[PDB]
């Protein structure tokens, strides 16, 4: 992807993450735990839903028969009709192929973008109190219990509370 | 000690194509090309007329198989392969144009031309058009000379369209299977029929001769048509071999016409029709039939075009 | 102590649609679909010919209303609803093809066919074509038998195109309102007109009969046309009921033809025209008239498609 | 947006910023002040201008009348013409809709990109002398007067000059 | 002390256009619009028939220049400007429809109509169709009255298509250069030819008269055609001026037809053809000829559209 | 570009880099040296190659002649054919122009993306042991010989080995 997170620095996805699209997995004295992120998941879902709302429809444009399957029309006009229809078939097949390829590229890049944004948002929360591993992991220097992990997820984390001990544990 | 970010994934992803790669596996995807046909004409909520044995152009002239379709009303008109326009053999000039008009008509209303006749017979009939005995097109009159061999008189007949919509006017020219038959019916001589309106200008001389037998007949009728504008007049100047209209036709409103080989079904609804049935779908494209009509997904050559609805799938 | 980054915003943004959302508000946007029409034919800088009462096909035959348009020169030709091609009633075979030719012609130059006549009259005239007294199509000659009832002689007339461009050749077949009138004008008998070139091959037999009165006349003239190639010859073999061309037409160059109901205006310029006026715009699309011609924005069904020219608007 | 700055970590835009598209707002002993960034603003404007130069035109392709509004053409050929015209109307309406939607997505993402680039450019200038707030704000540790703020904006800022005192004020 | 990241660059980049800018220089790029034509018909591996002097429609009637093309077999059929359909002058009604049929035919197989004649001559010949002496269309018979001036008898001739594919049936109507010639060949009187099948219905009366001389002849033949369905019958009822078919034609399979002015070449292969040669290319677009046929890149107005295959080029 | 690296914070490209698309240039006690990055180069090349595989082809859609260059068809039908052909020419010329412009934008942004990803990947490797210059350069605090530089390129670099001395040399 363009943002190099999904199928990038994050090695692989989590099959256990059935609660959302993006989530947190932590390690502390109390053990291991997994939780989905609502905002990032919902932003991606709403954007994909928006694409589907646009594409999944046909127009109110009516077309009638201009040739005849039971009694063939005159050959010259029939050949003009077929040439025109085949030309339209070519245009629309090209349009369909390109639309889906473009949308798909954008959809994959969009998901990768949301993953990156979530990573950088957490990075900003934990300033100086943690350092980037490089696998999508943040090594935290101070002790961070389940209430501390939950504060990071819930966006209530206060870095100034732990800064002294974490900075000392550089 | 550490918190790590991630994303979901599945064992069984779905492949899609992008600008840069074929068969990229994503968490989920959905089809954009419709492949499922319903093998019925889904006609729920629509005034539907299934012509069956009646040919669409027969609704105007009235061979016996069209007796119940002389004044139909419709949103949806269905032509069938078994439909026939004729009883005594023949055909319309500019036939497909007229079919296209009638398919969009909303049906037809009929009104008398008001033609009365003297000095000639009005009741030509044939075994090719049976209604418990020999008969003829219900909307037309086969004008003959009073007796065998007699000279048909030089005639003029006029009709003014006093309505606010154009009138569909039909007539026929009879081509007997032989010159002797032409004389027996209309008397000897080279016959002539002229027809003119303020908009229209055309003539007809018959040509008798042996055609191969169709419905037991070696003769033919050339049927012709014109749209007569409001408060315009058509004049028929003829001197034999003329199949006169008894009634004018008027279009009722709007409809759509289809050709199909499958049964009507009033339990399903759809607006996209083809000979094999109804395409019921909200998808933007279809690969079922390039000649589907109505309000349809666009026909494309591809059987499938999967749209990604999830992120790239990266399993461990 | 701190420096903070930001971006601008407004209270009143403009809504646009994206791939992912409808009605996203952005700082500014601009319309891509033209909705503004100018209710005039904007003809600044163009040689313009407004036909008015003259029908485009009348420029070739010359009924009285086309007397000032027999040799016009033009970049832009304007047909009007009130235009009429005829004085004595009738019509052209393949009429719209000929209109399409004349619309692109750049106008017409006329040259004599060089036909001289003996043994017949050349001055047929009618009250339907008045020029202070009964008259006739200025570019044609109504050939009659020397006296009432007299036999028209079997005639042949030839014209070679000695110019480097194709010649437009016209003729007419007269259908009298009755057989007796046909005899009075051209003598009795079944008449015939053949016309051939190295490229063209076609015949005509007249059909007299009562048509409804138009411009006070129950007869009709069938007008016909062909393009005669450089150094090819057309031969007219006729024996009555023939309206002979007096002059050939030559196309001058290039033009565009339109149909309109609004006034010419030499104060505005535009290249996209429709019946209601001129679409003056640099926008890629328009929703004014699907049948606009010239050099136009593409017609689309949407009334508006706003293009974002600013960032997303995020007010406090 | 894809870059998560505009309508992202930056809470909202500034109605007072009438001088450019992107700008700086500072807080110091001398007070508060706002100034627009020329380069970032100009890059965004030039790119949008480029799009308009491409789109705002029609072709030199001439079309003539092929039917007739005063005297109707023959019904069969007329129906072929109408079917063809309606097919073109469908193609172009689809093209127009998709073009504008694609361009609009790109335009919004492009503006968001320029905002992000400006943020990261400043971040690199202030290495170690400041830390990210998370609201698009850089907390500077040393005293930074109007001449110091102007040096950041003008890209003449020298981090080595202040590094010692700022690093000490970790 | 330091490691620095970078990317490659060149002195001589290539310019491309983007959504946002014209003439952005990139490290490399490649053309998407084909401009290179091969000035030959690249026919490697294809059964090719170059008609040369034979006109495509002549393959059915058989003027002397088409003697070697009466039953050809082909994947690719090439018409040339010098090709002529005729020897005695004339033309086909609905000519281009018939050309389109024959271009796609895969060639033709011929079978006798099985017509035998009595009471008339069968060997009409002319100096316009020479085969070391006066001759005639190889697939047709010019039926004449037994002796000069003699009455041609009222005749009927029938042919049933007993094959599984439609038969192409042709006939001709002779228009002599004068009425006297018409009488000399077929006897006096107004002649008539009718032709009907279960599908088809049409008549013909000849019109003699002086046409300008073509191949030394002032007369003309009107050629006509119809497709006769499996187990349907065509009946020809005629009484003079009739050019009878000797053989029916059957289509062999599938082909493509082109028009060209360049030589065949069996050393190159291609599937996109135009009058100036062959477009051999894998590129999606071409700016060579808007009327190219076969399997072609799409024609576009632009001479060049460069696709970037590298990053932006940023030299020091 | 969208990612602001190529023709962005990286001043310019290297004409000497003939071995790949993206690479490393270092400065140490042993001198200067240049080496290309295989993974980033190959990802960009494979993606461009994929675009070409999609675009460089024509369809198996056959069209036949419907008019005639030797003997002109009837004028009315001929004008309908020309109008239809010219309409298709307009559609396809528009399609071609837009396709190439879209692809080109994406291609340039894609290359810029790969450059950015490589930069951030290295940044994560060198955590705390180095600091960003702002010109695409990483100033390393500890002594880094050719084997040390090669370990960064080869992704075998161990930051914990040098962390103490580098952190001390803040
Ligand atoms: C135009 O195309 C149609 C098909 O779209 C052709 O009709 C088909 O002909 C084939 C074989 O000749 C049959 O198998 C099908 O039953 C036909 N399909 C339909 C829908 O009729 C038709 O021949 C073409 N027109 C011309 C003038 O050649
Ligand atoms: C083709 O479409 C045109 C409109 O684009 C039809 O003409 C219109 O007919 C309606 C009602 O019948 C009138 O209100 C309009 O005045 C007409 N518009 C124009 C521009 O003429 C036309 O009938 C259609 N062609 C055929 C053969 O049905
Ligand atoms: C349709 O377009 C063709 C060209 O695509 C026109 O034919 C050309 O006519 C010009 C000048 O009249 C000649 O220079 C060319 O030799 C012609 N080209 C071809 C390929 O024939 C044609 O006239 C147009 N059709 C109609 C009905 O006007
Ligand atoms: C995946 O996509 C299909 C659409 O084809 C949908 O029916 C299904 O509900 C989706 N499943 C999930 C888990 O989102
Ligand atoms: C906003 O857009 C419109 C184009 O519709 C333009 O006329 C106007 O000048 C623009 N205003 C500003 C402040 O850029
Ligand atoms: C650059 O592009 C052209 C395609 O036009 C190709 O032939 C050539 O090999 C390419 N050169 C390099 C160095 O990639
Ligand atoms: C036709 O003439 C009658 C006069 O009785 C009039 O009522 C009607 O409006 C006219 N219609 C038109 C279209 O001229
Ligand atoms: C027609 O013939 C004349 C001979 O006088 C000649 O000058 C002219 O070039 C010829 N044109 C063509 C097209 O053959
Ligand atoms: C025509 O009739 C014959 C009877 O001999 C039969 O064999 C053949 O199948 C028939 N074909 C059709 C299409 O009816």
């Amino acid at each position: 992807g363009l943002f190099g997170a999904i199928a990038g620095f994050i090695e692989n996805g989590w099959e256990g993450l059935i609660d959302g699209w993006y989530g947190f997995r932590h390690q502390n004295a109390q053990g291991e735990g997994t939780a989905a992120d609502y905002k990032s998941t919902q932003s991606a879902i709403d954007q994909i839903t928006g694409k589907l709302n646009r594409l999944i429809e046909k127009t109110n444009q009516q077309f009638e028969l201009i040739d005849n399957e039971f009694t063939e029309v005159e050959k010259q006009i029939g050949n003009v009709i077929n040439w025109t229809r085949d030309s339209m078939t070519e245009v629309w097949s090209y349009n369909a192929e390109l639309l889906v390829a473009m949308e798909n590229q954008h959809t994959i890049d969009l998901a990768d973008s949301e993953m990156n944004k979530l990573y950088e948002r957490v990075k900003r929360q934990l300033r100086e109190n943690a350092e980037e591993d490089g696998t999508g992991c943040f090594e935290i220097f101070h002790k961070c219990d389940d209430d501390c992990m939950a504060s990071i997820r819930n966006n209530t984390y206060d870095h100034s509370r732990y800064r002294e001990e974490a900075m000392q544990n550089r | 000690d550490k918190i790590c970010l991630g994303h979901h994934a599945v064992s069984n992803g779905t492949k899609v194509n992008t600008l840069t790669e074929r068969g990229v596996e994503v968490v989920n995807a959905t089809e954009t090309v419709e492949r499922t046909n319903v093998p019925r004409i889904c006609s729920k909520g629509k005034r539907t007329v299934d012509l069956g044995q009646c040919g669409l152009l027969g609704t105007i002239t009235g061979p016996p198989q069209c007796d119940q379709f002389l004044e139909f009303s419709a949103d949806l008109i269905i032509e069938r392969r078994e439909g026939s326009d004729v009883c005594y053999p023949g055909k319309f000039v500019n036939e497909e144009a007229l079919r296209q008009i009638l398919r969009e008509s909303g049906g037809i209303d009929k009104e008398t031309m008001g033609f009365t006749y003297s000095g000639i017979r009005t009741n030509g009939a044939t075994s090719a058009c049976r209604r418990s005995g020999s008969s003829f097109y219900a909307e037309m009159k086969w004008l003959l000379s009073n007796t065998d061999n007699a000279a048909f008189p030089q005639m003029t007949k006029s009709y003014k369209n006093t309505r606010k919509d154009p009138a569909l006017i039909i007539w026929g020219i009879h081509h007997s299977g032989s010159t002797t038959e032409q004389t027996k019916l209309y008397g000897s001589g080279n016959k002539l029929i002229t027809v003119g309106s303020s908009n229209y200008q055309q003539s007809f001389v018959p040509s008798p001769g042996a055609r191969p037998q169709v419905n037991g007949q070696s003769g033919r009728i050339d049927f012709h048509w014109l749209m007569l504008n409001p408060n315009d007049t058509v004049t028929f100047s003829f001197n034999g071999a003329f199949i006169a209209p008894d009634r004018a036709s008027f279009l009722r409103g709007k409809s759509m016409g289809i050709q199909s080989s499958v049964q009507v079904d009033a339990n399903c609804e759809g607006d996209c029709y083809h000979s094999g049935g109804t395409i019921i779908s909200n998808l933007p494209f279809q690969n079922i039939n390039s000649r589907a009509v109505g309000k349809c997904p666009r026909y494309v050559k591809q059987e499938s075009l999967m749209l990604a609805t999830g992120m790239k799938n990266v399993p461990e």
